[PDB]
RNA sequence: GCGGCCCCCUGGACGAAGACUGACGCUCAGGUGCGAAAGCGUGGGGAGCAAACAGGAUUAGAUACCCUGGUAGUCCACGCCGUAAACGAUGUCGACUUGGAGGUUGUGCCCUUGAGGCGUGGCUUCCGGAGCUAACGCGUUAAGUCGACCGCCUGGGGAGUACGGCCGCAAGGUUAAAACUCAAAUGAAUUG
């Protein structure tokens, strides 16, 4: 619907994370989903095949819409983000960008130390 | 050499994202990329070259 | 079931706000979710009709979440408690020992404990008997036993106490 | 690092930008802080890797 | 111990030729100052994560190894504290003694003619001669041969504590305690 060929992918990869979420200019909801949502819970969310399986969840979610292209806000080196982009990408449209917007800070803030393991 | 004003020549020594490139590869003299380096943040502040290609 | 996966030909919908919908098409329902804009869980499929509950996504999933994850952590703080005793029992550390067990008794938490016997003890387990008694002497009013020793399982004992409860 | 990626590569082609960014050391960070002990750890290679 | 870019004071360091003073030098007992971080006093802040502390999982466990919060605290203002594996585990100053491969800094000349030689200093690493060492190793910046002057050591544990004194309300810091016990604690190097 209302095909305007620009838009944005927002996608993150964690550790226990990886999503995608799709948006026009403005903002208003248009579609996204869960690898958590998709089940896997425990060490499972962000393998690359929940990850992949996400991913097609969130493209189907979003199908109905049937626009070209959309900018892809890759984030978060976290498990995944290729079999992610790899399931996306298959999907035969066209992709404009491909961005790490995961800033640099320069000496930001001290972070935690706990853990051991 | 001590100059500053080619931008045009000293956009060969950045990156594409204009981030400072170690001698390492281009084999310059020390001396030389000091100053350079001096140029090339106060080009930075001047706002001719961005922090960093993503702005 | 979701989307298409729901098979059922009447199933029962209730509002956001608990109004009593009726039997209606899943059409409208889907429609109304997907403008909802967020996902659709269902929660009795095997249900005669299937029970379907809408409230957003995961507001809901993580209110419901929170309920049982307090409802498990209800149960009483769980370290793991063992310390074994032996007859050759000193002086002191016999007191330090039963301040530790008795600190970790008033914890409230499962009783787990392990008694080697020293050495030869298999022909003379009179001692073993009047120790074990002395424990209970020692904790006439302040444990509980739940089995009797009868039978000695290699160098160790298999026995568990009972927690005292205000009944 | 903003770049206008196309259908047919479909996999990385990033390698000197990912390098740049280098998440590795602020994952790094994020757990535990020390202010000392990576120069230990330094020109070992360039010494070794000789003859 | 010191790293973005600007503006005021600047012990140093070496290269050049010249210049004039004419022994004016070294260690320096006590004495004097500086001095990692934590911490303690009065004023503002907590993005930061974490001391304690709060919720959980855990084996033979002992507040434990991981999770979510979290106070001091770290930053500027003044004072105190003066200790650290404050180690190159090498007190300071001067003189002599095989050779090589480095970077780094500078002047002189001749082809700068590109990215050569020359004499430069200070450090840097790898070497390794002789020599020195118990060995490991060190090895023109010697742990080589000498010179001059301070500091410090005399078995182990007892023990950097007993006390006194000194300094700091504060935490503590320097001077140094025997009786008793042991026949040893050691350092380097060969087979699993």
């Amino acid at each position: 619907r209302k095909q305007v060929s620009d838009g944005v992918a927002h996608i993150h990869a964690s550790f226990n994370n990886t999503i995608v979420t799709i948006t026009d200019r403005q903002g208003n909801a248009l579609g996204w989903a869960t690898a958590g949502g998709s089940g896997f819970r425990g060490s499972r969310k962000s393998t690359p095949f929940a990850a992949q399986v996400a991913a097609e969840r969130c493209a189907d979610a979003v199908k109905e819409y049937g626009i070209k292209n959309l900018e892809v806000m890759v984030k978060g080196p976290g498990p995944g983000r290729e079999s992610t982009i790899r399931a996306l990408n298959a999907a035969g449209f066209r992709i404009t960008n491909i961005t790490d917007v995961t800033p640099i800070p320069h000496n930001g803030c001290r972070p935690p130390k706990k853990r051991r393991v | 050499e001590i100059d500053y004003k080619d931008i045009a020549t000293l956009k060969n020594y950045i990156t594409e994202s204009g981030k400072i490139v170690p001698s390492r590869i281009t084999g310059t003299r020390a001396k030389y990329q000091r100053q350079l380096a001096r140029a090339i943040k106060r080009a930075r502040y001047l706002s001719l070259l961005p922090y960093t290609d993503r702005h | 079931r979701i989307n298409g996966e729901i098979r059922a030909q009447e199933v029962r919908l209730t509002g956001l706000e608990g109004e009593q919908l009726g039997i209606v098409s899943l059409r409208e329902a889907l429609e109304k979710a997907e403008e909802a804009g967020v996902d659709l869980v269902e929660i009795s499929p095997n249900a005669e009709p299937p029970v379907c509950r809408i409230m957003d996504y995961g507001k809901f999933l993580y209110e419901k979440s929170k309920s049982s994850k307090e409802q498990k952590k209800k149960q009483k703080v769980i370290q793991v408690k063992e310390i074994k005793f032996r007859p050759g029992t000193d002086e002191g550390d016999y007191q330090v020992k039963l301040r530790s067990l008795i600190r970790f008794l008033e914890e409230g938490d499962k009783a787990k404990i392990t008694l080697r016997f020293r050495g030869r003890e298999m022909a003379h387990q009179q001692i073993g008997m009047e120790v074990l008694n002395r424990v209970k002497d020692d904790l006439q009013e302040l444990a509980v036993v739940e089995s009797f020793p009868t039978k000695i399982e290699g160098r160790q004992m298999i026995m568990v106490l009972a927690p005292k409860k205000k009944q | 690092i903003k770049v206008r990626e196309n259908e047919p590569f479909d996999v990385a082609l990033r390698r000197f930008k990912r390098s740049c960014e280098k998440a590795g050391v602020l994952a790094e960070v994020r757990r535990r802080e020390f202010y000392e002990k990576p120069t230990t750890e330094r020109k070992r290679a360039k010494a070794s890797a000789v003859k």
